[PDB]
């Protein structure tokens, strides 16, 4: 599992309809590093020190066994620096 | 007879005088309801001092409460217009799409509608 | 006129019908439209007692079906002093 | 007066009647109408305990077939000092 | 316009839906929203017969099947002057 | 004293019967009365906890048939200092 | 930011989860919180219609099984200037 | 402290009971009562994550008894900045 | 006063007999008697609701034994502007 | 305003009852009260087709039992040009 | 007032309880308690007449169940003069 | 140390016997014992309300089957103001 | 008058029989004849929103029996002007 | 935008429908209405995706029970620039 920051929402109309309504976030290691975009299960406000999972783990955090994701935050970081 | 606005209404209008030691020491959750829900419940058993009042004792609430003055209870129509009372509406049929394309057309999510009722 | 006319419907559709009626059926003046709460308004009429039966009983066979429907129709030709200082004196 | 009568209906056409009614029984003052919400209309009135009687008995009787009806009729002797700042004092 | 059209519902959702319905089916104004209490809402448009006509059957089929539903839809070509002091004259 | 005493009542006048009968049946003091919505009115007193639990049975036994009736009833021995903000000072 | 989405649901508790859900979903600004009465509370937002569209979708799950539950989720990607009256401007 | 915890109820006896049972459980600052309309009360405190969580908890389940009972005990981890308008900053 | 009060009868004894009942029964006013035709003949009163209902009722009784008889009675509380230019002013 | 709607009846009372009636319900102005012979009474009104349509079924409705009768109830929302040199213009 | 009302009971304890309820219920004073002998305890009361009879009515109820019960429930509504030498006037 | 807690016995053995036991059982003062007459004896005791009910529950229990038994076991939270007057207030 | 009516139908002779029939009911210009492909002709009317929808009323009638059939019959009350475009302007 | 939006109908009056529904259910602009032959109307518009997404359901929606009926709704949200040289560039 990856320690990742929220930095802005990501929108994607015409995503595959078997991504359900999950929002997307987009989710950096560190502000400047590369971004990626996490499937939210958690409600996460911009700038949250979030905690994300990967690989088939992904899928069952989304809410489905069959759902799309690669990353999917499932917890918030009570205090991160 | 005499037709006319006083012929409209038959039988909708009023005030017309018109001439002619048990196992647990607290009994289970389930078991009852406590008449006073917080800080008097008496599901829990407390022997000793107890501020509880048996059947021979009789005064302040109970009879003499309720007692001491008259009250006319009426059987009123009530209905209760509120959302929850409104859970259960009849509500017509779900809008469904027939549309194609990649348009994130998911109908496992709660009811979406667009404008004019469209599902989305 | 003193005489009072009262409509309660349930919604404000029938309550406007109501008043359409009444106030098209005899000479009534619309005094007060009240929001009794949980869905009960109530359109209040004032006239001469021959005019507000009139109104009324328009008033109730007009809305009777319209919308959720009708709760009550009363007609109290002379209300108590009393009762004045709970009545609206005109709508608002 | 300090006797307190009260009559709930479930409206305000029926309160409106149970108001009238209970002025023009007895020798009573309409302190207050109280829209309890949720559809609910409160009428209250005051004076001494023989004329609240006759008041609350008239009101009774005249609303329990106006409207969606009577929900209550009550009377209180003398009510205590400390429910005195709960009650009207003029008819709002 | 002088003609009244009327769509009452059950929540403020399905009334906006019904406004918006209303308003692009047919050259009326949406002249008020009324939050009637217990849950109803009604939206008022002013027009002429044949347009309010048009915009409350858009209206109504436009809110059917948003949120808990549609309570009750209403044309009234001729408002009396007096009705129209229950009316809201311009959207707040 | 600090314990709280609350009774909920659909409607006022079981609310103001029980009002009475607690402050009457023992030696509390009535802070206030809430307008809940949709029916519930509830009656809050101050007082010792022995006083205030004496005083919410018998106010409990005496709305417990009066209108509609009673919903709840409560005490709260101590009282955070949290939820003071909460409770009426004084009946307004 | 001329694209309205509304959620209804029955309480508050619904509605400021699904308040949360839309505006961390998407560039949505929460323009409304209207306790339309009954129990009725309604969220608006406001954005681009892509933006309002995947805001409403994600707050329609959030606040499905939250409390009682939810009544409506809807969007107007384009809303006539008439119903613009009506609705809210600023949340509070 | 930015995390929410609301808990709403069919009454203000169980809201109350919820707001003593939050607070006194945890390290959590009341910030408001409300009175959504047809009987719900919700209370909102806000505090850290973990004191929030267990506040909502021992509120659930202290007011599960009491009168009406539980509509909803729910914990927002984080509140986005625009939902932070329609809350109240502090009790009324 | 406005409300118009009219008696339809088969020959014209009958309709002088019912002009002639109705003024003496209630203040109202004879204002026409017009030939219909195929022996047709009407007279119409204007005067305060309450006297017509009076009047109408005294000639419909006073005409019914006359002659062929008493076809129509009919009280209008309101007539609308333009339906008086149709109607008698004076008899002639 | 070219659509006509014309309604007879026997005798002058149900036909002063329908122009009443037709007039009330929308905006239709009364052109012509003609009488035929033999007891058959027509009036004729016009206006734009959406009022028409709810003038003449408000006259069909309330003159349908005054008196002898209501004989016909007929619309034409345009007349050739020829007709129209047979249709009053203004009511003598 | 000047009207008498005396409750008597079989032992000091319903009196007590006779004495408690007639002063709580109505407007009336408490001038004494009497020891007759033989177990006997009457207990008195002053005020208007209806205020008395309210009083009397619950005293009566109050100690009727309360140890070896009630004996005697007696109004007066107007005493002699010559009575009032034998009526303690103050309480001890 | 308002309550009251009156046990009335037949004898004087029982009364001692209760008022030892009540004095024993919570902190409450014996504010007197009485002679009734006619073989009745009533020890009265004052205190807190949680302490008279504890109390008078005690001595109940130890007085029932003493001599020729208990007569009544009474608890009054707060007895009106006048009542204090007929009240002993030193055992002496 | 600016609605927009349309009568689709299978083969020119019912659209022709079609335009003759709308054209003749009511006050609607005929707007144009538009060959769709594989048998389907659409003729459309402009005019007032009451008068086009008596017009495709009447022609649907007229034209179903003749020829193949009728396909569609619709009303535009307020066409958008994005529409606008692709409509027929005027009849060639 | 470059996101297109087609439905393709079986005949002329269900595409003008859903035109009219597509182009003032969001901001999209029509850029086409091609007859293919065989009776299929296709309506093409050119917008972003999120506005093509709710003007296609719109639409979608509309003509779905218009005529003979919906053949085809299809969002291509980005469009290659190899088939821009096909899609209409503006109606005819």
């Amino acid at each position: 599992m990856k320690i990742m920051q929220v930095e802005k929402t990501l929108v994607s109309t015409n995503r595959i309809a078997d991504m359900g309504h999950k929002p997307l976030l987009v989710v950096w290691e560190k502000p400047g590093a590369p971004r990626q975009v996490a499937v939210d299960a958690i409600g996460c406000i911009p700038g949250d020190w979030v905690l994300c999972v990967g690989s088939s783990a992904a899928r069952e955090a989304a809410g489905s066994k069959s759902y799309p994701s690669d990353l999917t935050i499932i917890g918030i970081i009570d205090q991160w620096n | 007879r005499i037709t006319g606005p006083g012929m409209l209404a038959t039988g909708l209008i009023t005030g017309t005088p018109e001439f002619r030691k048990p196992e647990l020491v607290c009994a289970p959750r389930s078991d009852q309801m406590d008449r006073v829900s917080g800080e008097g419940k008496e599901r829990c058993h407390i022997t000793g001092d107890d501020w509880s009042v048996n059947k021979h004792i009789t005064g302040t609430a109970g009879q003499w409460a309720s007692g001491r003055n008259p009250s006319m209870r009426g059987n009123a129509r009530v209905v209760e217009t509120s959302a929850f009372a409104n859970r259960n509406v009849p509500k017509p049929e779900k809008p469904g799409s027939k549309i194609t394309g990649s348009s994130g057309n998911d109908t496992q999510g709660s009811l979406i509608t667009y404008s004019g009722g469209a599902r989305g | 006129g003193i005489a009072l006319g009262m409509i309660e419907t349930r919604g404000l559709v029938p309550a406007i019908e109501a008043a359409d009626a009444m106030t098209k059926a005899a000479e009534v003046r619309l005094v007060g439209r009240q929001f009794v709460g949980g869905g009960y308004v109530t359109v209040l009429v004032r006239g001469e007692t021959g005019a507000v039966n009139a109104a009324v009983r328009a008033g109730a066979d007009a809305c009777e079906r319209v919308g959720d429907g009708l709760v009550a129709a009363h007609i109290i030709a002379r209300v108590h002093s009393e009762v004045e200082n709970i009545l609206p004196k005109a709508p608002q």
